[PDB]
C-alpha cells in the first residue's frame, strides 16, 4: 500500500476507532503505524502483519 | 464584570494518559515533587 506516501505491508481491515478532524496516522507502543484514514472515503482501515 | 488569568510557561516533562477514546485523561509533572 501506498498512503499518502507512506508504504507498507500489511492487511487492511475496517476499524471502530473515531479520529479527530486533525488526525491522519495512530500509532502503537512499539511507535508503529495501525491504523490510517482513507483519503478518498474517509473512512478509518486498521493495519496488520 | 469579567476577569481573566495569566501564567507563563517553561520547558518541562510530562506523563500523559490516553483513555479508550484517545482523549488525555491525566497527567503527571516529572520534577514537580520527590
Ligand atoms: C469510548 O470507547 C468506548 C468503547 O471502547 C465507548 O463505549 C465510548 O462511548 C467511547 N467514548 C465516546 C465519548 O464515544
Amino acid at each position: 500500500f501506498n498512503f499518502n506516501g507512506l508504504t507498507g505491508t500489511g492487511v487492511l481491515t475496517e476499524s471502530n476507532k473515531k479520529f479527530l478532524p486533525f488526525q491522519q496516522f495512530g500509532r502503537d507502543i512499539a511507535d508503529t503505524t495501525d491504523a490510517v484514514r482513507d483519503p478518498q472515503t474517509l473512512e478509518i482501515l486498521d493495519i496488520t502483519p | 464584570a469579567a476577569a481573566y488569568y495569566v501564567g507563563y510557561l517553561q520547558p518541562r516533562t510530562f506523563l500523559l494518559k490516553y483513555n479508550e477514546n484517545g482523549t488525555i485523561t491525566d497527567a503527571v509533572d516529572c520534577a514537580l515533587d520527590p
